[PDB]
């Protein structure tokens, strides 16, 4: 929230969700989400920044978050 | 596991073609309090050396001579746990195979046992060969007697050997001094002089122990018995 | 030592129709010169129109029933289908088959109806073994039942000069009739007489009584 | 590093502890489709998603019949829920033959849970990476359990495995008061938009893939399969 | 590499290896639990955080019996409890009825102690991470607590307690009587310390278990829930509000 | 380094290299229809010294259940013994037809045994490399299955696997219809078969087989493979 | 020059490197700032390393190459001193990327401290560490970091705040390896009328580099055949000693 | 050479690891020390408590293996504790079998075996305890056997364990000249002396823990704290 007061904000943040999902995150790690998710939103177009650029953000590595599909029919 | 673990062996062909855990139980060998057998023809003697490094000690306890049969005997140098394990497999093994005959056992007979068991050991894993060798020391009518057996897993007669800390300067000492026609009283002089040369830290008659194959096979000295004899030729 | 062999049988008759079938038994459960029981038939409903009965002992009459339950709900869950009536009519021989070893036995029957919209039943000795029937009756008291029942039901023996086809209601009326004459010809006979009625819309139970002295 | 140490160890222990291969097979959770599992305590629904790898397929089950009185939704890979699924089934079989009770769901979840966990306690057993909502219908009523590979048994009110589980939670936390002891229509309706929430949200609503399975006081085992559901919508 | 993480049936430069340690570590950093033995008989409690709503207990908890005299608490992870538990309760009865007495105290640790030093001598089977706390009363001897560790130690105690708050409570409860009172009266005081313990684990919400085996429950293994725990809590809350 | 191993990813490793091993052999096709199923292959030539006379790669597991194999090829030879032998058990036990469905699970149980860990019993240390494209008729129509080298099965209408099989699908899915005619369509794939070829159209490196109610289970002759492709 | 698997390589180095110099005033309004290191690894001689140069024309901006292991020196403190000096350079010119080569020798495998000289070079890992999470901030300066396997280096050089984008090469389609060979197709005599797709699906999958070298053998047998053109021949041929090579 | 996952036969000549168990078999500050006369063979021991939030009426570290036999064990308490149920098992079937008493020696030996094939294993290791055999036999009179877990056993004029065991054989050399000259009690007197000088504190009546065996009895028998008492009273006399 401290973060994200400079950044331009689409109104509704939901913040509790992601510090969950969030894991092993040092204090500049969580920050590094925060400035790579604007940078996300730069490539849309997008002027706001918004809850969907935030989870793909930490999902990228930076503490072994991956992810893979294929484990279904 | 119960079941699992180390299926081959510690030991392995190397492009030496040597045999790198056979070659340290040399070593495991070499480490041994002095030890000495003389063939007295119609007798035979081993000898060696305790060393004693305790005051606190009792009675004259355990031993480094352990009757096998009434007839074969066995004396070592390697590593102590190792020999009364030896011995106590050994001497189940011996009673069994001749209480089935009648006959008294057979010298060669007895070593091929213990070399097998010791080279099941170098075949199989999980477990690793015992580090000692062993001087079998017999008496059975007119057959040759003084025999050794390695760790290795091999055999050999002799007329006279040594072991123990500075097996091959001993050895040099035996060779000359050790000839023709002796005596059994005779024998046991020599030996002392040959484990003192050898080493002495003392000799009485408790860093002795001197074994005899004679009359009847395997007969055990008493303490004095040794002690007129080094008063013979100290 | 101990019996490995006791008798406990009723006796019971299965009726083939063309689209219906319908199996009866009495109640009365005896062996010799006691009484067992007063109560309770050799005949159940398995469900979905198959109609089950086995006769020769009630130790292994429970067990085989309920033994069989699992294997079609086991079957169920393997995928999507169910065993049909011939189905079963294998799965019975291989368990008795095995049995030939075991000393106890019973004598079984399966009805039910085809979807060829008409009854079937088969009928297994006591060692495996299956036949084709068009009417049985099982148990103690059928040898000297079944002739006359062939008869009167059938008119497919050469001693009668005529046929004549099932209906249901005339199938009901004769099963009563050698029933309640069956009663004073037998001890294994007696006291209720308990009726599976199968159709096309369900399965239905009658019951009537009968004489006892 | 050594990260494949900790995959050589199943007998693993690091300096804080943690034990990787539970956290492996979390992952694999997370990778499979997406399950709600709601119940009012005297109904029980789960939507459940069924997917299809390609245009000219058709989706695949993930809702499977253990019995005629207890079942499950499987979230993570099919081949390893198939032998479970037997063992399950035995347990059932003997439990009719020998006691004829169908024994409470509660007692046999933790009975399978023993017989996995203790060879993670030794050599051999990789994680088996499919999570469960099992649903069944009890003595007392319905309850519902969250089965997982890490063999932790919970007994939840609802829940929900597939990415983006958290959303789905979030809205049935919200709209929890609001199940209450009635109505089957209001659950599925819930679940409709619960499940909205699970997947990333621009793939439309589709009948075909949706999958309702219902349990409750005079109910046993039912689903609705495709077109199905559009009578309940 | 350290070459004895790979092992555990070895010595190392430390003595035991350093998967022993760490399943110490592991049962600190767990949640916390404390057992008071009087001379009545003894009193365990037990703190459980709260999660979330969605969830409740109906088979997973944190107190587990054992056969139908014994009382059984732990600290660690909860599936392993649970599955040394079911076994223990097992052996223990094929002894109840096979010497026809009923188990001690004693008797039962011993066959547990045994148990986990030999998982300690081979690489096989990795080690519990759990700490039980086990004691009654004996009609005959009195009451008599234990707790193993997955150490392979275990003694006899008057008070014993695990958990984060280790220390820390100890230090209370050292404070006190030996006799103290009564149990009843016990039930009241183990319900302070943990009221006065969670302003140092404060971070969410938690509830408060009670359970005892008293003189009144003639030995027997009961919960305390009721208006009889709610009581405990009221007279904590008056006293002071941390 | 065990391959008893979960992995990081909780995908496990040899499942995916198995896909690989199957890029590189050749491709077979399958269309179902409406009525009849539908199966070609390429079994290949190289040499003039050899005799592909000899090989096969569609087999008929029963006279109303086929499959087609693709990927290590003797693997393929293991897993049919088994899977013959417990379709011939059934009728011996109720003497009756199982489903092509049926079949195919029973199969995949049998996929599952590498290892010598604690979540497979072992008998192997990896699994089978291949992947089948199993058909069959019965009350449920004709119908045909993708068998997933994963151990899984998922149903399918239309389907290609093989080197090719990313353009084939694509280039199969214009050509597909929900109603198309049996003959019509015997003629579509064979030109999606001409397309992946360098080698020479002949009847003596490809294979048809189909599968219709009034005739069973027919591979289909030299003689008829000409006629094929005179029409196109 | 093998873009067609290193297509993604290229989409994302643009987008950290080039663009904050190109348009800078738009990333304050927003109130974003760019990363300072990217990381690449995968085999060189690719285009993992040519990726670095083809950025380097484009961007235009001093590409300084320092190779980690020349910087290893004979006598401590001197390579402290190095690390230092680059860093002085680096600031007073603002924008310029730091291209270093196979850092690993003074790059991570390392935690052990000390055991005879794996602390001098330990100390300039840690020296390098100080610098970057330090007082200085960023400035236009980028860095591009060159690793075998990733796995190697040390958790304090890939954690955030300075390590934040990792880029990657990877196995490449299909479709990719036909553009690689459309680039070679240019300066070598063909014939079209057969396609090069066809034999490329049932030859290996490999990276970039294996693609344009059996290409590379191809032209060859034409030289000695004494033809000018290619021909369909020549390509079955470079397979058999390709598949050969790998494996030595 | 690679201890990392296997012993092997190494020119070190010992092991690196049997040389940790004789280094660390201790991890607290108790010490023993064991003497033998033809009167008493004596153990003496410890009592020492962290808190007391523990009881210390079950606590003990002297072990009654029978009637006759008594045993101090000397180890990590995990091993000690296991080894003894082993022992237990083993004698009670020597007697069972034989129908006659097992000797003291007879057990040390036979346990010396069972030590001997775990350092064979690599795949497991011997317990790490040093046990110390007291006991009166009627065949040689009072027995003192010290065991190590390298395989070793032997039989001393009197021993001393603890981590000072040097420390205290310096003492036991001076005393054990004249020993024979000491009756009952006299025996016990000199066996507290020489722990009080090592460890260097003046007992007091719950911090010790003297274990006697008597002969012309078959008991083992740690003393009451009139006795204990009575002892130390009279070495303050001779102060």
């Amino acid at each position: 929230q401290i973060h994200s007061r400079k950044m331009n904000v689409s109104p509704d943040v939901n913040y509790e969700e992601l510090a969950r999902c969030t894991d092993d995150f040092n204090g500049a790690q969580c920050k590094a989400v925060c400035v790579e998710a604007g940078m996300i939103a730069l490539r849309r177009g997008a002027t706001e920044l918004t809850h969907e650029d935030y989870m793909e953000g930490i999902l990228e590595v930076q503490a072994k978050k991956k992810a893979n599909l294929q484990y279904y029919a | 596991m119960a079941e699992r673990g180390y299926s081959f062996s510690l030991t392995t062909f190397s492009p030496s073609g040597k045999l790198v855990q056979i070659e340290y139980a040399l070593a495991a060998v070499a480490g041994g309090a002095p030890s000495v057998g003389i063939k007295a023809a119609n007798g035979v003697v081993l000898a060696t050396e305790k060393k004693q490094k305790s005051i606190l000690y009792d009675e004259r306890s355990v031993h480094k001579v352990e009757p096998i049969t009434k007839h074969i005997g066995l004396v070592y140098s390697g590593m102590g746990p190792d020999y009364r394990v030896l011995v106590h497999r050994a001497r189940k093994l011996a009673q069994q195979y001749y209480l089935v005959y009648q006959e008294p056992i057979p010298t060669a007979q007895l070593v091929q046992r213990v070399a097998s068991v010791m080279q099941e050991y170098t075949q199989s894993g999980g477990v690793r060969p015992f580090g000692v060798s062993l001087l079998i020391c017999g008496w059975n009518e007119g057959r040759p007697y003084l025999f050794q057996s390695d760790p290795s897993g091999a055999y050999f007669a002799w007329k006279a050997t040594a072991m123990g800390k500075n097996y091959v300067n001993g050895k040099t000492f035996l060779e000359k001094r050790y000839n023709e026609d002796l005596e059994l009283e005779d024998a046991i002089h020599t030996a002392i002089l040959t484990l003192k040369e050898s080493f002495e830290g003392q000799m009485t008659e408790d860093n002795i122990e001197v074994g005899i194959c004679n009359e009847a096979g395997f007969r055990r000295l008493t303490p004095t018995e040794v002690k007129d004899y080094l008063a013979a030729i100290a | 030592r101990f019996s490995p062999y006791v008798f406990n049988g009723g006796t019971i008759l299965a009726i083939a129709g063309e689209d219906f079938a319908i199996v009866a038994s009495d109640t009365r459960l005896s062996e010799g010169f006691s009484i067992h029981t007063r109560d309770s038939p050799k005949c159940y409903k398995l469900t979905d129109k198959t109609v089950i009965g086995c006769s020769g002992f009630h130790g292994d009459c429970l067990t085989l029933t309920k033994i069989i339950e699992a294997r079609l709900k086991m079957y169920k869950h393997s995928n999507n289908k169910a065993m049909t009536t011939g189905a079963i009519a294998a799965m019975l021989s291989t368990i008795l088959y095995s049995r030939r070893f075991f000393p106890y036995y019973v004598y079984n029957i399966i009805g039910g109806l085809d979807e060829e919209g008409k009854g079937a039943v088969y009928s297994f000795d006591p060692v495996g073994s299956y036949q084709r029937d068009s009417f049985k009756a099982g148990g103690s008291a059928s040898a000297m039942l079944q002739p006359l029942l062939d008869n009167q039901v059938g008119f497919k023996n050469m001693q009668n000069v005529e046929h004549v086809p099932l209906s249901l209601d005339r199938a009901m009326r004769l099963v009563k009739d050698v029933f309640i004459s069956a009663a004073e010809r037998d001890v294994y006979t007696g006291d209720a007489l308990r009726i599976c009625i199968v159709t096309k819309e369900g399965i239905r139970e009658e019951t009537v009584s009968l004489r006892k002295d | 590093m050594f990260r494949n140490q900790y995959d050589n160890d199943v007998t693993v222990w690091s300096p804080q502890g943690r034990i990787h291969q539970i956290e492996y097979a979390m992952e694999a959770v997370k990778q499979g489709s997406a399950t709600v599992g709601l119940k009012s305590k005297t109904h029980a629904v789960l939507v459940a998603l069924k997917r299809a790898q390609s245009e000219l397929a058709a989706h695949q089950k993930k809702i499977l019949h253990v019995d005629n009185h207890i079942g499950i939704s499987i979230a993570g890979l099919t081949a390893d829920a198939r032998l479970l699924c037997n063992f399950m089934r035995q347990e059932c079989l003997d439990s009719r033959f020998v006691f004829d009770r169908p024994l409470p769901v509660s007692r046999l979840v933790s009975l399978i849970g023993s017989k996995t966990q203790i060879p993670t306690q030794r050599y051999g057993r990789r994680p088996y990476g499919v999570g469960l909502l099992i649903a069944g219908y009890d003595d007392m009523g319905p309850h519902i359990f969250q089965t997982c590979p890490s063999a932790n048994y919970f007994d939840c009110r609802a829940m929900s495995i597939g990415a983006r589980s958290q959303s789905a939670r979030t809205y049935l936390e919200r709209h929890m008061s609001e199940f209450m002891e009635c109505n089957l229509n209001e659950l599925v309706k819930h679940g409709l938009r619960a499940l909205r929430e699970t997947l990333p949200a621009e793939q439309d609503l589709t009948t075909k893939n949706v999958s309702i399975g219902i349990v409750g006081k005079d109910l046993e085992f039912t689903i609705y399969d495709d077109d199905d559901v559009s009578p309940f919508l | 590499g350290t070459g004895y993480d790979l092992s555990a049936s070895t010595f190392s430069p430390d003595g035991r290896v350093f998967q022993v340690e760490y399943a110490m570590k592991a049962v600190e950093n767990s949640s916390t639990a404390i057992g008071i033995r009087c001379k009545d008989g003894v009193v365990f409690g037990v703190e459980k955080l709260v999660l979330s709503k969605l969830y409740e207990e109906g088979s997973n908890k944190r107190l587990f019996n054992v056969d139908r005299h014994v009382g059984m608490a732990v600290a660690g992870l909860l599936a392993d409890a649970r599955s040394l538990a079911d076994i223990a309760r097992e052996e223990a009865s094929n002894f109840r009825s096979n010497f026809g007495y009923n188990i001690p105290l004693k008797h039962l640790a011993d066959r547990v102690a045994m148990y986990v030093h030999a998982y300690t001598l081979y690489s096989a089977v990795r080690p519990f991470g759990c700490s039980f706390m086990l004691g009654s009363y004996s009609v005959n001897d009195g009451a008599q607590l234990y707790m193993i560790d997955p150490s392979g130690v275990s003694y006899g105690y008057w008070g014993c307690a695990i958990g984060k708050a280790r220390q820390a409570a100890k230090t209370e409860i050292e404070k006190l009587q030996m006799k103290e009172m009564t149990c009843r009266d016990i039930v009241k005081e183990v319900a302070k310390i943990i009221y006065i313990v969670h302003d140092e684990v404060k971070d969410k919400a938690f509830e408060l278990e009670l359970s005892w085996v008293g003189e009144l429950t003639n030995g027997r293994h009961e919960i305390v829930p009721k208006d009889i725990r709610e009581e405990a809590e009221k007279y904590a809350k008056e006293s002071l509000k941390e | 380094r065990g391959v008893n191993t979960f992995s990081p990813e909780g995908r496990l490793f040899q499942v995916e290299y198995a896909i690989e091993a199957i890029k590189l052999g050749s491709t077979a096709i399958g269309i179902q229809t409406s009525e009849g199923v539908c199966l070609a292959v390429e079994k290949r030539i190289t040499s003039p010294l050899m005799e592909p006379s000899s090989i096969e790669k569609i087999v008929e597991i029963d006279a109303h259940i086929g499959c087609a194999m693709s990927g290590l090829i003797a693997d393929a030879k293991t897993l049919i013994d088994k899977a013959r032998v417990e379709t011939q058990n059934h009728w011996f036990t109720y003497n009756e037809t199982m489903t092509v469905e049926s079949v195919t699970q029973a199969v995949s149980n049998l996929a599952l045994q590498f290892g010598e860990e604690d979540a497979d019993p072992g008998a192997m240390s990896r699994p089978f490399g291949v992947a089948l494209l199993f058909g069959g008729v019965d009350e449920k129509g004709p119908q045909l299955f993708h068998m997933d080298p994963s151990g899984t099965f998922v149903q399918c209408d239309a389907r290609a696997i093989g080197s090719a099989s990313e353009g084939a699908q694509s280039s199969l899915q214009e050509v597909y219809h929900k109603s198309m005619t049996l003959k019509e369509a015997i003629k579509s794939s064979l030109i999606i078969l001409k397309q992946v070829m360098e080698e020479k159209l002949n009847a003596t490196n490809i294979e048809l087989a189909t599968v219709q109610p009034g005739q069973n289970f027919h591979m289909f002759t030299k003689e008829e493979l000409e006629e094929v492709i005179k029409d196109i | 020059s093998d873009v067609g698997g290193c297509k993604e390589q290229i989409e994302k180095l643009r987008e950290v490197v080039e663009t904050p110099l190109l348009h800078p005033e738009r990333f304050v309004n927003l109130g974003i700032e760019p990363p300072k290191g990217v990381l690449l690894f995968g085999p060189p001689g690719t285009g993992k390393t040519l990726c670095a140069r083809a950025v380097a024309n484009r961007t235009d901006a001093c590409f300084i190459r320092v190779i980690g292991s020349e910087l290893v020196q004979k006598y401590v403190g001197e390579g402290a001193r190095m690390v230092r000096e680059l860093f002085e350079m680096a600031r007073t010119k603002k924008a310029c990327l730091i291209f270093f080569d196979e850092i690993d020798a003074i790059g991570g495998a390392r935690f052990d401290d000390g055991a005879g000289g794996d602390n001098e070079v330990q100390r300039t890992m840690l020296e390098l560490i100080n610098q970057l999470d330090g007082f200085d901030p960023r400035g236009n300066i980028k860095v591009l970091m060159a690793t075998n396997r990733p796995d190697t280096l040390d958790p304090a050089l890939m954690r955030p705040g300075r390590l934040d984008r990792k880029i990657e090469f990877s196995l490449p389609d299909l479709e990719g390896r036909t553009h690689i060979f459309k680039i070679h197709a240019r300066s070598m005599s063909v014939e079209r009328d057969i396609r090069f797709e066809l034999l490329a699906r049932l030859c290996p999958n490999s990276t970039g580099a294996e693609i344009r070298s059996v290409c590379t053998e191809a032209g060859m047998f034409a030289i000695r055949a004494r033809r000018k053109i290619a021909t369909e021949k020549d390509f079955l041929e470079a397979v058999n000693k390709v598949i050969k090579s790998y494996a030595k | 050479g690679f201890d990392r996952h296997i012993t092997i036969f190494s020119p070190e000549g010992r092991l690196y690891q049997v040389e940790y168990a004789f280094k660390a078999i201790n991890q607290g500050g108790l010490t023993s020390v064991a003497v033998r006369g033809k009167d008493c063979a004596v153990i003496v021991t410890q009592k020492k408590v962290p808190d007391k939030l523990l009881d210390s009426s079950t606590v003990t570290h002297l072990f009654k293996i029978t009637e006759n036999i008594g045993c101090v064990m000397t180890g990590m308490t995990a091993d000690s504790r296991s080894q003894v149920q082993r022992a237990r098992y083993e004698a009670a079937n020597w007697k069972y079998k034989y129908g006659y008493e097992i000797p003291v020696d007879m057990l040390c030996k036979r346990i010396a075996d069972i030590s001997q094939v775990y350092t064979q294993n690599a795949e497991m290791r011997p317990l790490g305890c040093c046990m110390i055999l007291i006991g009166i036999d009627e065949e040689q009179g009072p027995q003192v056997y010290k065991c190590d877990p390298a395989g070793y056993y032997c039989g001393f004029k009197a021993t001393a364990a603890g981590v000072k065991q040097t420390e205290s054989t310096s003492f036991l050399e001076k005393k054990v000249k004249k020993k024979f000259d000491w009756t009952f009690e006299q025996t016990v007197e000199t066996a507290i002396t020489c722990l009080s000088t090592v460890l260097s504190i003046d007992f007091k009546p719950s911090e010790i823990e003297v274990g006697v065996v008597t002969v012309e009895n078959p008991k083992f028998r740690i003393l009451t704290e009139a006795e204990i008492d009575a002892h130390l009273v009279a070495l303050a006399e001779r102060d």
